[PDB]
């Protein structure tokens, strides 16, 4: 699907949640 | 879910809930991948030496969902499957190779604030995100102990263990379709899957396009956040072929 | 332990 991956209520809002940033620092 | 945190409202829209018609229970995680397919484990579904063998018309699958327990009117749905696919090649006799499988719901469901597919890799993404050290993340309804059931999901992150650690940590055998996730003793944290997360997805937001993307399927682990224990995982990018195949010949 | 469910989704 096009839109699959983007949440309704956090993505799409940019809204982030209180851990996704946790993730993404361990992307180095 | 061990050491993990309630979910946040519509953190995991994905997140689905294969649940027993009579009795009326849990019986597994499962992610949404489109308006008409769910994604979960095969031992979900099928798994012998527990005499586990379940049919289309045993099973539910509820969507939107973040109590455990309750019925959340106005905001889960619950859809009657059309029909399972199983991995012809899932190996439930020794280690869980190739552990996935596909539902087909009989209609579609409703996108909406709570209900919403992930996506699956492709192999760029996977190449990129698959790594040591790299997180992600897990949800369930699952067990918060080995011996305790969460109000609701639960969310727990954890990084990709090396192979070869993956490997020492137990006598199972190990393939390229699996792949384990946890902290080290040494690392400090904790937080596992555990019975009742099973099927439930394992997913990672790319940097690159800032989509959330299932990398994993929760298959098997031995206990539940044991020091020098790591979860196990079904490697969905190296079983694309098999969903693709079923999907374009089945939808 | 569970909420029964609407007896339309049998
Ligand atoms: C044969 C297999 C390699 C070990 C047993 C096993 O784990 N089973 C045999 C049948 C299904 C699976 C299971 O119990 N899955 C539930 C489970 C358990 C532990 C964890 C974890 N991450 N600790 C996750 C899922
Ligand atoms: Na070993
Ligand atoms: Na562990």
């Amino acid at each position: 699907e096009a839109d699959c991956g983007l949440r309704p209520l956090f993505e799409k809002k940019s809204l982030e949640d209180k851990t996704e940033r946790e993730l993404l620092e361990s992307y180095i | 879910i061990v050491e993990g945190s309630d979910a946040e409202i519509g953190m995991s829209p994905w997140q689905v809930m294969l649940f027993r018609k009579s009795p009326q229970e849990l019986l597994c995680g499962a992610s949404l991948i489109s308006d008409r397919w769910v994604l979960t484990a095969a031992h979900c579904l099928l798994y012998p030496p527990w005499d586990k063998n379940f049919t289309e018309n045993d099973l539910l699958v509820r969507i939107g969902k973040h109590s455990r327990t309750r019925y959340e009117r106005n905001i889960e749905k619950i859809s009657m499957l059309e029909k399972i696919y199983i991995h012809p090649r899932y190996n439930w006799r020794e280690n869980l190779d190739r552990d996935i499988a596909l539902m087909k719901l009989k209609k579609p469901v409703a996108f909406s604030d709570y209900i919403h597919p992930v996506c699956l890799p492709d192999r760029e993404t996977a190449a990129s995100l698959l790594q040591a050290g790299y997180k992600g993340r897990v949800t369930g309804w699952g067990n918060l102990k080995e011996t305790g059931q969460p109000s609701v999901l639960q969310v727990v992150n954890l990084p990709i263990v090396e192979r070869p650690v993956c490997k020492d940590s137990t006598r199972i055998r190990i393939t390229d379709n699996m792949f384990c996730a946890g902290y080290k003793p040494d690392e400090g944290k904790r937080g596992d899957a555990c019975e009742g997360d099973s099927g439930g997805p394992f997913v990672m937001k790319s940097p690159f396009n800032n989509r959330w993307y299932q990398m994993g399927i929760v298959s098997w682990g031995e206990g539940c956040d044991r020091d020098g224990k790591y979860g196990f995982y079904t490697h969905v990018f190296r079983l694309k072929k098999w969903i693709q195949k079923v999907i374009d010949q089945f939808g | 332990d569970f909420e029964e469910i609407p007896e339309e989704y049998l």
